């Protein structure tokens, strides 16, 4: 059964070149027309172009001049080259057959000039250290890191219910993520609650008691 | 089966060939005429172990698989027998894929020699489609 | 010009067992060269119908398509539990190939008001010279909701960033975080900070606030 898999630098700096590889397994790269499709935030899909069984190509006019698609018949892979990128080229990139019958898992490529940056982890507790209802929700603000991702847990994973960890948002070139956790009034502050954040790229891991 | 010219035009229009990648309907009708005379059962042997099938004479060396052709590439990923159906669905889908390569309809020598650059609309003119 | 495909509605909430019809319209005639794709969260697109109505061997029979020219429809007889997610249409009649904006298939459930909590800047962040006020709005339904911030009674838009979770797999509700970021100097220049939520569940907006002039 034919299968596809994208691979390449997940980070590209503005003005530089984006490069991705799609490895064809199960069949030959010469046995079909292959393409590159990208998905920008907000579910906006773009058909970048495709390379035929002959090596012939068709490029999306919006990308014409910046794009190049090639293949390697002995390695059974085809490639995507996209020049002069800008943050607007940030997206999830997929390789697929022309027939749409096979797709790679996709791989995110982010265009940024930011350098690796460890996050700052801030505790979110009620004003005055209050409490009112039968329950209370605490939080954790993970601000200023690059690149994604970070792993966030509560009490080293011992607190797993009533948690909502939101998708990171870009704030002045860096990422910010927040997480909420809800427990009964009889749980906190009787029992301490700690936010654990790990950022592999910067070799960082910090614990923040609430 | 053997289509009537107009009958095929309607079928091809229904199957979305009119204006597919810029090629007007007459182009496909004309190609069908010279390739097989609107006969879905037409088959033709070639010097290599390949065979052309259907109303558009699609080659078993590159486009379809008949299980008995050396160096078969099966580009259309379809059994050649599907191209002999009285139902043109498969032949059309495969044709659309052939024409999607950089050379378009130039894949059909007969089309180039007897249709390419002619008043191909003459082929659907008259039909009440 | 590039063919534009418009899908409607943007989103559709339904109950498993119900049938639904998704629409895709092209700015130009494309005959039968319209294809339908399904894309579930964290998964790549899967082809469901090709050339307007041809079925793909291996796709469930509840899925079917119809139409031609510029009007197309994807039908799902009795939507099932694993059918929720994004649906997109794509044309291959003219180059460049183009996709529609997609329709979101969401799960329908009973309305639920949001549970709102507000949080002042932590001591640590203020020390670093920053000040983020955080507001969580959890487990509400439907997804439509308006969040407005007010500083000293004045609506504030600049410095606000929002994040939304996908429809919750646990209870089919939605959750959201809204964060107002200021400098420490900006923060200490004002007193009342309010997170105001407007949702279908009530005509009066839910209000969460606090004053710096205490605690």
């Amino acid at each position: 059964a034919v299968q596809l898999q994208e691979s390449g630098p997940s980070l590209v700096k503005p003005s530089q070149t984006l490069s991705l590889t799609c490895s064809v397994t199960g069949d030959s790269v010469t046995s079909d027309i292959w393409s590159w499709i990208r998905k920008f935030p907000g579910n906006k899909l773009e058909y970048m172009g495709y390379i035929s069984y002959s090596g012939s190509t068709y490029y999306h006019p919006s990308l014409k001049s910046r794009i190049s698609i090639t293949r390697d018949t002995s390695k059974n892979q085809y490639y995507l080259q996209l020049n002069s990128v800008t943050t607007e080229d940030t997206a999830t990139y997929y390789c697929a057959s022309w027939g749409g019958d096979v797709w790679g898992a996709g791989t995110t490529v982010t265009v940024s000039s930011a350098k690796t940056t460890a996050p700052s982890v801030y505790p979110l507790a009620p004003v005055c250290g209050d409490t009112t209802g039968s329950s209370v929700t605490l939080g954790c603000l993970v601000k200023g890191y690059f690149p994604e991702p970070v792993t966030l847990t509560w009490n080293s994973g011992s607190l797993s219910s009533g948690v909502h960890t939101f998708p990171a948002v870009l704030q002045s070139d860096l990422y910010t993520l927040s997480s909420s956790v809800t427990v009964t009034s009889s749980t906190w502050p009787s029992q301490s609650i700690t936010c654990n954040v790990a950022h592999p790229a910067s070799s960082t891991k910090v614990d923040k008691k609430i | 089966k053997v289509f009537g010219r107009c009958e095929l035009a309607a079928a091809m229009k229904r199957h979305g060939l009119d204006n597919y990648r810029g090629y007007s309907l007459g182009n496909w009708v004309c190609a069908a005429k010279f390739e097989s005379n609107f006969n879905t059962q037409a088959t033709n042997r070639n010097t290599d172990g390949s065979t052309d099938y259907g109303i558009l004479q699609i080659n078993s060396r590159w486009w379809c698989n008949d299980g008995r052709t050396p160096g078969s590439r099966n580009l259309c990923n379809i059994p050649c027998s599907a191209l002999l159906s009285s139902d043109i669905t498969a032949s059309v889908n495969c044709a659309k894929k052939i024409v999607s390569d950089g050379n378009g309809m130039n894949a059909w020598v007969a089309w180039r020699n007897r249709c390419k650059g002619t008043d191909v609309q003459a082929w659907i003119r008259g039909c009440r489609l | 010009m590039d063919i534009v495909l418009t899908q409607s509605p943007a989103t559709l909430s339904v109950t498993p067992g119900d049938s639904v019809s998704l629409s895709c319209r092209a700015s130009q005639s494309i005959s039968n060269n319209l294809h339908w794709y399904q894309q579930k969260s964290h998964e790549s697109p899967r082809l469901l119908i090709k050339y307007a109505s041809q079925s793909i061997s291996g796709i469930p029979s509840r899925f079917s398509g119809s139409g031609s020219g510029t009007d197309f429809t994807l039908s799902i007889n009795s939507v099932e539990t694993e059918d929720f997610g994004m649906y997109f249409c794509q044309q291959s009649n003219s180059w460049p190939y183009t996709f529609g904006g997609g329709t979101k298939l969401e799960i329908k459930r009973a309305d639920a008001a949001p549970t709102v909590s507000i949080f002042p800047p932590s001591s640590e962040q203020l020390t670093s010279g920053g000040a983020s006020v955080v507001c969580f709005l959890n487990n509400f339904y439907p997804k439509d909701i308006n969040v407005k911030w007010k500083i000293d009674g004045s609506e504030r838009q600049n410095g606000v960033l929002n994040s939304w979770t996908d429809q919750d797999s646990k209870d089919s509700t939605y959750s959201m975080s809204s964060t107002l970021t200021l400098t420490k100097d900006e923060y200490e220049r004002h007193n009342s900070y309010t997170c105001e939520a407007t949702h279908k569940t009530s005509t009066s907006p839910i209000v969460k606030s606090f004053n710096r002039n205490e605690c």
